[PDB]
């Protein structure tokens, strides 16, 4: 099931403020109008490619999507990142272990930390072992696919876990919609207005107006 | 393909002549640059910016420094010796006459607003609509005002109103307005009754000419393409100089404190060294655009204040120097870095056909015209003035003779009456 | 007269150089850092593990003094890419990592940036632009036994490098023969952890020597390893010498408006300069500018005729020009140049030493935006707006002319250059000779 | 102080050659700025680095000097070709063109030779001893309108 990002998947580069400049950067971003691929929550969650970082979003009112499943291969062989919000908290682990194997909320680990009417957006990178995750969250009201419009994510964690995954899997609540999409290395012009803040850019790379 | 323009056969014959029996006054607008942005710059303050151990450094360079900041103090000056000579050209300044009774002519838009808060005229004001630092960097105001250049252009335009050439020449000579004119169609060939006769006429052209004028400027800042030039190309220049500190230029960081901080003297020294190469290349390559940049300013306002001299101050006898068709006269008004001129100019308008013959024969001997042509209406031969239909009965003042009728090619037979 | 290395200076307006003292002070500001880091296990535990697969740790939150280390010149080697070893005290970082390991000392060399080697390749990779220090020493009397020591180890084969700070531990069959070892080892089909047969008795290049790597994470996120050093009071709208974190810089702090998200730690100009910075103690944003600057200009008569001075401070307003020049901390001769009722506000910045007129005159020397100065009456500096040259009004009306009865025939003289001196350099002669 | 022009092109060139001498007493980061010390004190392999850094400076310096000879150059000849304008149309001739030939209307012209330079001693007519009188465009005489030649 195909749809496509159009304007989506935008982020702070880097930890800096910087004010009314058209400042322009290289980082693997999700290009514009890149094709993604659409869920519900039926069976829609087998596991899926990494690749170099993914762009995944998720619309809702009553959080179904709860948490991921990221590594090589998530086997109880090599440790593979957890990720789930349980309500009370948002909670984080490497485990190699299907300690709970089901891939839902019911209605030797090196590392561990705890913290339709919504749009949440979620970016994953690893740079050189550095895992990077990046979010935002919107209201929303919607059609069955993203909304062609602006707004940049902010970093919420850098990890320095260094595993080396290549696949990952999302976890839901069982006894709403979701998209996935990947990012690559691109040329960016970004706008920072007076307050800070990321306001558009272009993909430079799109067609020929666009590298004017 | 791109087009050259329509094809047009001229009419041509060894005997036919065509003659305008009507005109159009024009007013064409001509605009210049005069003054770039006054820049200066403290090159010890951009290359190494408030660190003792970069400046010991930068001496070993010598004089470099120096010439560069002298270089840029030669171009800051230059812009007030331009400003000076296009607009200074008056020695006084002449107020605004009382009466405004110039004939049926109407300047309230070039004259001075008084209702501005800077007395820029009416047109002024829509010109200064219509065209839109930091790291050792600096901006220098112009030592006249826009206010000041309000002053000087409300002096040249009142003087030249009320007194013709005479306030370049000498001190200014009260003249009535439609007596200025009728002397300036007689410096286009055209005889002086050819105003008096249809002095409203002429001055509803010129008023709607001024008219059009201000819906012109109204309608897009792109008819300002060559002055917000000169401001783009200044910004464009700061912008890449400034942001040329950002660049590594092969060391270790673009940032002076990061080496300062990271490394000891002897290891940081090869560094800066690349640093201060770098930087200093690239304000060299400032400087030099600026200087070449600064002649081509400098050209185009010796040329400003010769259309000041030649044609406000005057009236221009060559062609095409202050508008197309024949120069009657010209306005300035001032702008951002530059200035402009309204050239009021006489364009002939209603062509029509006539048989002609160089000479005419009487009593054997040969006439010629005095002033003016020989032609026919295909009954009769009349002489004229050679710009504008005037026909009259050919008699033995309006001509001269020569010889006899042998010598002359194309001659033809007419009675040449003696009053 | 030092501006233009001259003794004599002509009347007119002169840019100078800066050649005040402005002594200046330091402020330090550093997080509340007090855990020791453990360094003394990472140097010190009883083995390193196998150059193969090597020790690992990161780094955080801790009082990092290197001097101990620096101390210990006992180390046969400690040597640093990116960093002279002396700023460690002084510098502070994001993140730490300390790699561990022991090698036969010949074999040391290939822990660079730049190197080449079976280890470099197979097992170990820096990255050439890598930014931290190698430390080594030897441990024969430790690290050799039996002529056998077969568990520190290399790949004795496989292809392609291992990246720079890549972990491998994998344990196979490496295929260099033609045949399709497929599973067997046979001539050309091997399992690889080759070892050295470290006797205590081996000769020096032959016996182990144990390492450590130090990388430093120098980003702008926040510190968390730091040096030894202790912060000061923080000293507002003064021009001090700063260093936030190690983040040095000279110039003015003050408190700040700057609308910094919760993440971003400093804000930056146009230049990629930082210019703005988060408190690693009060959690204040500062704003920051050289030590306040402003562009000296001095308006004088000819040395010729008077040694009176008129200074204009450009692009500056007259309420803040003590805090400009810093008079706090400036010759008592040149401090007079602040405040002194001859005090006065042009549009071009503040004019000082100069006596406001009234009056219009032509323009003297120029000053800015219709402002000029000049030397008179007892004598004083004194600056007015400039005359555009007199008034007059043109008697017009619809019937009246003016014309002359009589002429004068003037001479007017006008100077053109034609030409300029013809040179020639020899290049070879000028810059050899 | 009337000759500013003249005197000014004669300063600029004397200015620019004593900067373009004084540079060579200049480090650019050598041990030392005089080419004999570098030769003396160091061995080839060493020498050259130093003696590169020197060659580097003075080249950078003597194209700066050229490629500002270049831009006043074309300033004198921009001078140039208005004094070649002037001597043909004021000199041998006479000029209609408002302040071209001097202030005032034109008589004639007589070139002065001078150092790096020219003057001319432009002969104007300025009108003076001005009177007021009533004027009007045109008189009536049987009815006709009459207009002056
Ligand atoms: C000469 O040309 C002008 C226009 O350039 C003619 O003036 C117009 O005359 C008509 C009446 O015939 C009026 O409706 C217009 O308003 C006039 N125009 C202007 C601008 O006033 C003029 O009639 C022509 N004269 C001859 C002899 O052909
Ligand atoms: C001179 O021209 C101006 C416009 O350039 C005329 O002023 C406008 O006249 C209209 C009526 O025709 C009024 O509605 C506007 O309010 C006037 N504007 C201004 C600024 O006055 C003016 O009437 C003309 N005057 C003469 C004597 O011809
Ligand atoms: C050529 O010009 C003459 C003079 O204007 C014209 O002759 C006059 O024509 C009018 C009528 O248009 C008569 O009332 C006059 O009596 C004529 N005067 C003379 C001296 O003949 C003549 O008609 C014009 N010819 C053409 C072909 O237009
Ligand atoms: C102009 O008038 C003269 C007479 O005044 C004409 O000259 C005569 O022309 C005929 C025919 O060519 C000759 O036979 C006569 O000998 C000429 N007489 C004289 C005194 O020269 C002349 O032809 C007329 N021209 C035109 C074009 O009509
Ligand atoms: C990620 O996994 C791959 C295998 O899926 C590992 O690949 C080996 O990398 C070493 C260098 O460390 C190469 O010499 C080998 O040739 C690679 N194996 C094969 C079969 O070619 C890789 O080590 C892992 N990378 C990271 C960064 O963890
Ligand atoms: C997106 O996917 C469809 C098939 O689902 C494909 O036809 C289309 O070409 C893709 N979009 C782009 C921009 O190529
Ligand atoms: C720990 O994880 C590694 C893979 O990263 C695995 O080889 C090892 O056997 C695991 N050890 C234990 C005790 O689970
Ligand atoms: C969520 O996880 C944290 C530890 O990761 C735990 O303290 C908390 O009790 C959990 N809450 C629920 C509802 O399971
Ligand atoms: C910047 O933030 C202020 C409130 O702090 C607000 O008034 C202003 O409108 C904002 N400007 C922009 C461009 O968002
Ligand atoms: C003049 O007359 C000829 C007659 O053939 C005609 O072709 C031409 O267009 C006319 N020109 C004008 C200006 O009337
Ligand atoms: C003009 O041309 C005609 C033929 O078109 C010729 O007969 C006549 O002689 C010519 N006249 C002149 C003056 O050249
Ligand atoms: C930092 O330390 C000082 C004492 O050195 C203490 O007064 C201050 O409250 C501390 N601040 C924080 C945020 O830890
Ligand atoms: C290592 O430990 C010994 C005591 O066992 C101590 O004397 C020595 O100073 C330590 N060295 C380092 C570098 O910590
Ligand atoms: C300059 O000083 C000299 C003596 O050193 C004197 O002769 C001359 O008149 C002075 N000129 C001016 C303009 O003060
Ligand atoms: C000069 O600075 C003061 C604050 O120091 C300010 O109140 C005043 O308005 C400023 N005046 C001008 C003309 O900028
Ligand atoms: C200058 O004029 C102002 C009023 O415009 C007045 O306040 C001031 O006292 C005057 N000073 C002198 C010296 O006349
Ligand atoms: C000309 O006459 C007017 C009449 O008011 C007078 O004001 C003016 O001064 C006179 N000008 C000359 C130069 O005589």
């Amino acid at each position: 099931a195909y749809t496509n990002s159009f304007t989506r998947g935008v982020y702070y580069p880097d930890k800096v403020f910087r004010s009314s400049v058209l400042h322009s950067t290289q980082d693997l971003f999700l290009p514009f109008f890149s094709n993604v691929t659409w869920f519900h929550a039926i069976h829609d969650n087998p596991v899926l490619p990494f690749n170099d970082g993914v762009y995944f979003a998720s619309t809702e009112k009553s959080n179904i999507i709860r948490g991921w499943i990221f590594g090589t291969t998530l086997d109880s062989k090599t440790q593979s990142l957890l990720i789930v919000n349980n309500a009370t908290n948002v909670v984080i682990k490497v485990c190699e272990f299907q300690f709970c194997n089901d891939p839902f909320l019911d209605v030797n680990c090196t590392f561990e930390y705890v913290s339709f009417k919504n749009l949440r957006e979620f970016v994953f990178k690893n740079i050189d072992g550095y895992f990077k995750i990046y979010s935002k969250h919107t209201p929303i009201n919607l059609v069955r696919d993203l909304p062609q419009g602006f707004s940049a994510l902010e970093p919420l964690v850098d990890l320095p876990i260094g595993i080396n995954i290549t696949r990952f899997q999302t976890l839901l609540a069982l006894h709403a919609a979701y998209y996935v999409g990947y990012l690559q290395p691109r040329t960016f012009l970004l706008k920072y207005n007076e307050n800070g803040t990321i306001t558009d850019a272009v993909d430079c790379a799109l067609d020929p107006l666009s590298e004017t | 393909t791109m087009s050259l323009g329509a094809e047009n056969s001229v009419a041509y014959s060894n005997n036919s002549i065509a003659i305008p029996t009507n005109f159009t006054i024009s007013v064409t607008t001509e605009i210049l640059p005069v003054s770039m942005t006054k820049t200066s710059v403290d090159c010890t303050m951009y290359i190494c910016g408030d660190s003792t151990e970069c400046s010991n450094l930068l001496l070993q360079y010598g004089s470099f420094c120096t010439q560069l900041n002298r270089a840029l103090t030669g171009i800051a000056v230059e812009q007030d010796k331009n400003t000076q000579e296009v607009f200074a050209q008056v020695k006084q300044i002449y107020k605004t006459p009382p009466i405004k009774d110039f004939g049926g002519f109407n300047f309230s838009q070039i004259l001075p607003d008084p209702s501005k808060p800077s007395k820029r005229s009416f047109i002024e004001d829509l010109l200064f609509n219509k065209v839109t630092k930091f790291n050792g960097l600096t901006v220098l105001p112009p030592l006249l005002t826009d206010e000041m250049i309000a002053q000087y252009t409300s002096a040249l335009l009142a003087g030249t109103i009320t007194s013709g050439w005479t306030f370049g020449a000498g001190a200014a000579l009260q003249i009535p307005f439609a007596m200025q004119m009728a002397y300036r169609f007689n410096g286009i060939g055209v005889t002086q009754n050819v105003l008096y006769e249809n002095q409203k006429l002429i001055a509803n052209q010129f008023n709607s000419a001024i008219g059009k004028i201000q819906d012109s400027l109204s309608s897009t800042a792109s008819a300002l393409g060559k002055l917000q030039n000169v401001v783009n190309q200044n910004a464009q220049a700061l912008n890449t100089l400034v942001k040329q500190l950002s660049s590594n230029f092969g060391a270790i960081s673009s940032v002076l404190n990061d080496i300062l901080s990271r490394l000891d003297k002897v290891e940081a020294e090869v560094q800066i060294d690349r640093l201060i190469t770098g930087r200093l290349q690239s304000l060299q390559t400032y400087v030099t655009q600026q200087l070449i940049r600064a002649a081509e300013i400098r050209a185009s306002a010796n040329l400003a204040a010769t259309k000041m001299s030649e044609c406000v101050l005057g009236q221009s006898k060559r062609v095409d120097f202050c508008g197309k068709g024949y120069h009657l006269m010209s306005f300035p008004q001032s702008a951002p870095h530059g200035v402009v001129f309204l050239h009021v100019t006489y364009v002939p308008a209603q062509e029509k056909n006539f048989t002609t013959a160089p000479a005419i024969c009487h009593d054997g001997k040969a006439h010629f015209p005095r002033e003016g042509v020989f032609v026919s209406n295909g009954t009769h031969w009349f002489v004229t003035q050679r710009n504008f239909y005037e026909p009259q009965i050919i008699t033995t003042d309006n001509t001269f003779v020569s010889g006899n009728c042998d010598v002359v090619i194309g001659i033809v037979n007419n009675t040449v009456y003696d009053p | 007269k030092c501006t233009l290395k001259s003794f004599t200076v002509e009347k007119g307006i002169y840019q100078t150089s800066n050649f005040r003292v402005q002594p200046t002070e330091s402020i330090v500001r550093f997080p509340n850092i007090t855990n020791l880091c453990p360094f003394g296990e990472v140097f010190n535990a009883t083995r390193f593990a196998s150059v193969y697969a090597w020790n690992r740790k990161r780094i955080s939150n801790c009082v990092a003094d290197y001097s101990v280390l620096y101390n210990s010149a006992s180390f046969s080697t400690f040597k640093c890419y990116g960093v002279s070893p002396t700023k460690l005290n002084d510098l502070c970082f994001t993140n730490v990592y300390a790699d561990s390991f022991v090698i036969r000392g010949d074999e040391v060399r290939q822990i660079a940036p730049g190197q080449t080697g079976k280890i470099a390749d197979y097992n170990y990779k820096l990255p050439d632009d890598f930014t931290g220090c190698v430390i080594a020493w030897n441990s024969n009397n430790l690290d050799s036994k039996v002529g056998g020591n077969y568990n520190y180890r290399y790949r004795l084969f496989r292809k392609s490098n291992l990246k720079p700070f890549e972990r491998d531990i994998s344990t196979e069959i490496y295929q260099a023969g033609s045949k399709p070892c497929n599973g067997v080892e046979g001539f050309n089909c091997y399992f690889p952890l080759q070892s050295y047969g470290f006797q205590p008795t081996n000769g020096v290049g032959y016996q182990p020597y144990r390492v450590v790597v130090l990388s430093f994470e120098l980003l702008h996120a926040p510190a968390t390893v730091c040096g030894p050093k202790k912060s000061t009071n923080l000293v507002k709208n003064k021009c001090v010498n700063f260093n936030f974190n190690g983040l040095t810089g000279t110039g003015v702090l003050t408190e700040s408006n700057k609308k910094f998200l919760p993440f971003q730690q400093f804000g930056r100009d146009i230049a990629d300069t930082t210019d703005a910075v988060r408190d690693p103690q009060t959690l204040e944003i500062l704003d920051i500018t050289p030590c306040s600057f402003g562009g000296v200009s001095v308006i004088t008569p000819g040395t010729n005729t008077s040694n009176q001075v008129a200074v204009l401070y450009q692009g500056v307003n007259c309420t803040e020009v003590p805090v400009a020049i810093h008079a706090d901390q400036l010759t008592p001769t040149w401090r007079v140049y602040s405040t002194g009722s001859n005090v006065f506000q042009t549009r071009a910045g503040c004019l000082i030493g100069a006596e406001h007129v009234n009056n219009s005159y032509e323009c003297d020397i120029p000053i800015g935006a219709g402002i000029c100065a000049s030397y008179q009456t007892s004598q004083s500096i004194i600056a007015y707006t400039m005359s555009l040259g007199a008034e007059n009004s043109v008697a017009y009306s619809n019937n009246s002319i003016a014309i002359p009865t009589n002429f004068t025939i003037s001479v007017t003289t006008e100077i053109l250059p034609v030409s300029m001196t013809k040179t020639s350099v020899d290049c070879t002669m000028y810059i050899c000779g």
